[PDB]
């Protein structure tokens, strides 16, 4: 519904992306006369995998899951942009501005802490 | 008095105190096996099982 911040304070929602009904199974017509913007696109992570160095010998690395230890700090959100209409008909977002980075410290197995900035600047 | 090579002797007859230098005994042997696993998982590199 219409939340409130007082609804969502402290509950860990804030670093939530919103949310389409399994029904929104729709099409979106875009008319190239037309031009578009994101007006809002929010990504939240759910994973953070990290490639193992594969020693010497090596054979392949895998990546292997991790651990977060920064909480739910690490959701890019606000971000704005032009959808242009290319003349072979494809789409292309541009960004502009938004909350486009976050810091973000995973754990590997053993104890090795692996910072990253999530981010998809420009 | 005793000689150093007799002096546990003093438990033979003693069942209590006898039960009492067992379970030192064992203290200490399940504590050196304690420090030995820590200081082995201090130690031990578990990145390569291989070579
Ligand atoms: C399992 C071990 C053990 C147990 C349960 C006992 C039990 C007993 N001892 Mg025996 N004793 C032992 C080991 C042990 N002893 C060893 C190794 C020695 C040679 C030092 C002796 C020498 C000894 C004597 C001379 C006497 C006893 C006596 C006795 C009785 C009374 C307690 C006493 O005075 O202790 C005293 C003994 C100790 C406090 C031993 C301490 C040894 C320390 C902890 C070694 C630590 C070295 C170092 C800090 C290690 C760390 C690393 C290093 C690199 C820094 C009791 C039956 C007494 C008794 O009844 O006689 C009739 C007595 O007079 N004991
Ligand atoms: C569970 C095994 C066990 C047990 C409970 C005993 C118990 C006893 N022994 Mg026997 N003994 C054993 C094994 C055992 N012994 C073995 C394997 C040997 C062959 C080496 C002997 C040879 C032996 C002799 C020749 C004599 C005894 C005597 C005695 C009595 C007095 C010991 C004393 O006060 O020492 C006091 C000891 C000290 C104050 C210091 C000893 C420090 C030694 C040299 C090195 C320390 C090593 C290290 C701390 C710990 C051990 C490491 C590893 C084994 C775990 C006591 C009833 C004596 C006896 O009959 O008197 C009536 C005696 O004369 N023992
Ligand atoms: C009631 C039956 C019964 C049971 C279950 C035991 C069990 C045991 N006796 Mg024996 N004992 C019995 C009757 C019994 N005894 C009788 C009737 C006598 C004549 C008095 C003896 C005299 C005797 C002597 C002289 C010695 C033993 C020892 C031991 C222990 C050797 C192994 C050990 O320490 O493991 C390692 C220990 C653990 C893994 C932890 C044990 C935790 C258990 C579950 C006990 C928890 C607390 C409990 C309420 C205390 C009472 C214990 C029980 C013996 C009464 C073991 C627990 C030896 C001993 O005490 O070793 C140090 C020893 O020296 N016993
Ligand atoms: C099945 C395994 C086992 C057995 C049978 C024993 C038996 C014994 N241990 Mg124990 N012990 C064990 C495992 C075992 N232990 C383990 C795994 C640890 C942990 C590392 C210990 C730690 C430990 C300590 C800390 C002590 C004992 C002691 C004793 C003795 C107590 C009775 C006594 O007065 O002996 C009288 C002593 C003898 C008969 C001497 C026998 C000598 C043996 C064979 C060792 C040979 C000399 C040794 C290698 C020299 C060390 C040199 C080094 C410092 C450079 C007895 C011989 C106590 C002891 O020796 O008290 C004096 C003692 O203080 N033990
Ligand atoms: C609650 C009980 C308990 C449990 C679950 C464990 C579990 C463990 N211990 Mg610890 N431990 C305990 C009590 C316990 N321990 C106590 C009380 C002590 C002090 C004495 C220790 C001292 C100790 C040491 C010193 C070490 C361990 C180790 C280990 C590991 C390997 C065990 C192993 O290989 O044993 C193997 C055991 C045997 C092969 C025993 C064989 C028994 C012989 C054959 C006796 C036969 C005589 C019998 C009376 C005749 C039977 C009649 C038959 C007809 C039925 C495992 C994590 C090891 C480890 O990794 O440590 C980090 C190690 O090195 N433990
Ligand atoms: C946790 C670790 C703790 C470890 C504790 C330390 C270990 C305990 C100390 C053990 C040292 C033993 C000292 C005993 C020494 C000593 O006390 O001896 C004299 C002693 C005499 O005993 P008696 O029966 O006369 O009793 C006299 C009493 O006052 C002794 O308490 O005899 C014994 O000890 C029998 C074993 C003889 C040992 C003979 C050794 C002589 C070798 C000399 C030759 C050397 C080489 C030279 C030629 C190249």
């Amino acid at each position: 519904q219409t939340l409130t911040y007082d609804d969502i304070v402290g509950t860990g929602l804030a670093n939530k992306c919103p949310t389409l009904d399994d029904t929104a199974r729709g099409a979106y017509p875009i008319d190239s006369s037309q031009t578009y913007r994101i007006a809002r696109l929010c990504l939240q992570p759910t994973t953070f995998l990290v490639k193992e160095e594969p020693k010497n010998k090596r054979q392949e690395a895998e990546f292997v899951p991790t651990k977060l230890v920064t909480r739910e700090t690490t959701s890019l959100d606000q971000i704005q942009g032009e959808l242009k209409v290319n003349s072979d008909g494809s789409l292309t977002f541009v960004e502009e501005d938004g909350i486009d980075f976050q810091p973000v410290t995973v754990q590997m197995a053993g104890g090795e802490r692996i910072p990253l900035l999530f981010t998809v600047k420009n | 008095g005793l000689p150093w090579y007799r002096v546990h002797t003093v438990l033979i007859n003693d069942p209590g105190r006898l039960i009492a230098a067992h379970l030192m005994h064992t203290a200490l042997v399940a504590g050196w096996a304690g420090s030995m696993a820590l200081y082995e998982l201090a130690t031990f590199d578990p990145s390569d099982p291989v070579l």
